[PDB]
RNA sequence: GUGGGAGAGGGUGGUGGAAUUCCCGGAGUAGCGGUGAAAUGCGCAGAUACCGGGAGGAACGCCGAUGGCGAAGGCAGCCACCUGGUCCACCCGUGACGCUGAGGCGCGAAAGCGUGGGGAGCAAACCGGAUUAGAUACCCGGGUAGUCCACGCCCUAAACGAUGCGCGCUAGGUCUCUGGGUCUCCUGGGGGCCGAAGCUAACGCGUUAAGCGCGCCGCCUGGGGAGUACGGCCGCAAGGC
């Protein structure tokens, strides 16, 4: 799955402050740990394709997020891809 | 010859193992009962078929029965 | 040769014909009959009144085999499938219970074109 | 861990020697798989509604266990190898969903 | 983000019963099958109908719907695991991060191809039987590919709502699936029917627009010749764009 506190260790790893849930490195790392379930799931079962749909569309929602780190703040950027291993 | 939830009482509609209640359900042959007949909803009588499926696997119930008279 | 007394009739009704068979209480068959057993042909053989004489030729057989009392199996559908219940009671045996077994299946085969 | 029901129909004539070694094989199908034991229902002799090896009858068991995700499936393959086991279902727990309530 | 929910959404292993074919056995005789009527066919080497046991493949009665899920193709026994999508509540975090999308890439019913398995039922081609003026046709009896599996191609369709995606805005009524609520009912979110305004050549559409508006993509320009020819690209081929 992902377990509950399994996604708190992440958010809380990776929020600007206490209590920020949905900042945009937050929402890019959960991202990045649930497409790499997927991506490890479809390593085997590759046959699986309805899966897969879902893995584009992860993927390009993280994507949307880090041109627009980039863009607004190309610091926070850099920081993020360090921590994350992405681009 | 109103429908079988009007008789009874709390019963798990999960409950594979419970027989007593789930024969209750079917026809006089082994099919599983109409709708008009059981008088559920759409969520309950979708749950009774899948706990009767189970418990049919387990062999406490009919898959099919003989028809009598006739 | 057995003097059975009480036992299985079974009613095989087809849309071309009608088959009876009789048989004792664990279900090895004292003896039969048909529509074609007796004289009729084609078409002819899937009658009611062919299935009646069926029912009566394979009750009088097992009469002298010395039934009685008899329980009954239906399995099929068409023409005297009723009418050789009918002439099952109407035999001098005892009908006691009547039972529709008609075989189906929970949908695995795929039928003849004639069929869907 | 998650919350399972296994359920196990066995050979309904069976005497001690058999039925308690078969229970004690059962014990250590669970112990060797991870699985801790919450309850435990025997309720033995059941008139089936079919024949289940020949059987007009069955022998009923109804253990409520908490075991790992990954190995529940191998579980029930080392439960069914029982020759006499006849059935092995195994579900995970659901709350009790109510009717006419 | 948290907390809930419904589901035949996908992949993978397992397992359950009904039925068909077959084999083994018991008992039992003279037919069964089939049609408009027939015949071919099987049956005295014992069929059919019946009881018991085994093997194998395929598909999952009732539930089942005017139901559900999915982007589409499509998806129905049960169980477990691995997963995708989505809905509501709270109004908590980010702070315009949005929509669309030439090309590209991926999916893509059935049939078809490659290699290797599998093969019960069915069944193009085919072999026979009747019908009939006549048969290759409709009806009958056989039957191979194929159907099934794995892996790799193929890329088409009445792939249809013949209706591109997003958003805002314009009466209601009734049926329903699924959330929430202080539960005659309210409030989301889907599937239907009828109907304001409006549209429409009509038919019909009508808060699931075919109405009122904006954005972006695709496409059309008399019927034939023709989805042909040539050319390119893909394809093992069939053939496709
Ligand atoms: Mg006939
Ligand atoms: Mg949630
Ligand atoms: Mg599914
Ligand atoms: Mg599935
Ligand atoms: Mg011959
Ligand atoms: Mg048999
Ligand atoms: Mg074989
Ligand atoms: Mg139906
Ligand atoms: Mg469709
Ligand atoms: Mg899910
Ligand atoms: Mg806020
Ligand atoms: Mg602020
Ligand atoms: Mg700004
Ligand atoms: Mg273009
Ligand atoms: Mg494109
Ligand atoms: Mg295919
Ligand atoms: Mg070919
Ligand atoms: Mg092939
Ligand atoms: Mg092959
Ligand atoms: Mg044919
Ligand atoms: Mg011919
Ligand atoms: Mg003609
Ligand atoms: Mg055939
Ligand atoms: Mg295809
Ligand atoms: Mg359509
Ligand atoms: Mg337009
Ligand atoms: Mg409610
Ligand atoms: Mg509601
Ligand atoms: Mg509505
Ligand atoms: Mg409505
Ligand atoms: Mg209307
Ligand atoms: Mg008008
Ligand atoms: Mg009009
Ligand atoms: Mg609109
Ligand atoms: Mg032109
Ligand atoms: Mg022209
Ligand atoms: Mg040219
Ligand atoms: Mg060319
Ligand atoms: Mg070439
Ligand atoms: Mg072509
Ligand atoms: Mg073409």
């Amino acid at each position: 799955p992902i377990t509950k506190e399994e996604k708190q260790k992440v958010i809380q790893e990776f929020a600007r402050f206490p209590g920020d849930t949905g900042s945009t490195e937050v929402q890019v790392a959960l991202l990045t740990l649930r497409i790499n379930r997927l991506s490890e799931h479809l390593k085997v079962h590759k046959k699986d394709h309805h899966s897969h749909r879902g893995l584009l569309m992860m993927v390009g929602q993280r994507r949307r997020l880090l041109r627009y780190l980039q863009r607004e703040d190309p610091e926070r950027y850099r920081a993020l891809i360090e921590k994350l291993g992405i681009r | 010859k109103a429908k079988v939830k009007a008789t009874l009482g709390e019963f798990d509609l999960r409950d594979y193992r419970n027989v007593e209640v789930l024969k209750r359900f079917l026809s006089e042959t082994g099919k599983i009962l109409p709708r008009r007949r059981t008088g559920l909803s759409a969520k309950e009588q979708r749950i009774l078929a899948k706990t009767i499926k189970r418990a049919r696997i387990l062999g406490l119930l009919p898959f099919t029965e003989k028809l009598v008279r006739k | 040769k057995r003097q059975v007394a009480s036992g299985r009739a079974y009613i095989h009704a087809s849309y071309n014909n009608t088959i009876v068979t009789i048989t004792d209480p664990d279900g090895n068959p004292i003896t039969w009959s048909s529509g074609g057993v007796i004289g009729y042909k084609g078409s002819r053989k899937g009658t009611p009144y062919a299935a009646q004489l069926a029912a009566l030729d394979a009750a009088k057989k097992a009469m002298a085999y010395g039934m009685q009392s008899v329980d009954v199996i239906v399995r099929g559908t068409g023409a005297g499938r009723e009418q050789a219940i009918r002439a099952l009671q109407a035999s001098g045996l005892q009908v006691k219970s009547i039972v529709d077994d008609t075989p189906v299946p929970h949908n695995g085969c795929r039928p003849k074109k004639k069929f869907r | 861990m998650r919350r399972y029901e296994v359920n196990i129909v066995l050979n309904p004539n069976l005497d001690q020697s058999q039925l308690a070694l078969e229970k004690e094989i059962i014990q250590r199908a669970l112990e060797n798989y991870g699985a801790r034991v919450e309850k435990v229902e025997e309720l033995g002799l059941r008139r089936l509604a079919y024949p289940i090896a020949k059987d007009p009858q069955g022998y009923f068991l109804w253990y409520q266990v908490e075991m790992p995700e990954d190995r529940v499936n191998d579980l029930a393959r080392e439960l069914r190898i029982r020759d006499n086991v006849r059935r092995v279902m195994v579900v995970k727990s659901q709350e009790p969903f109510l009717a006419n309530a």
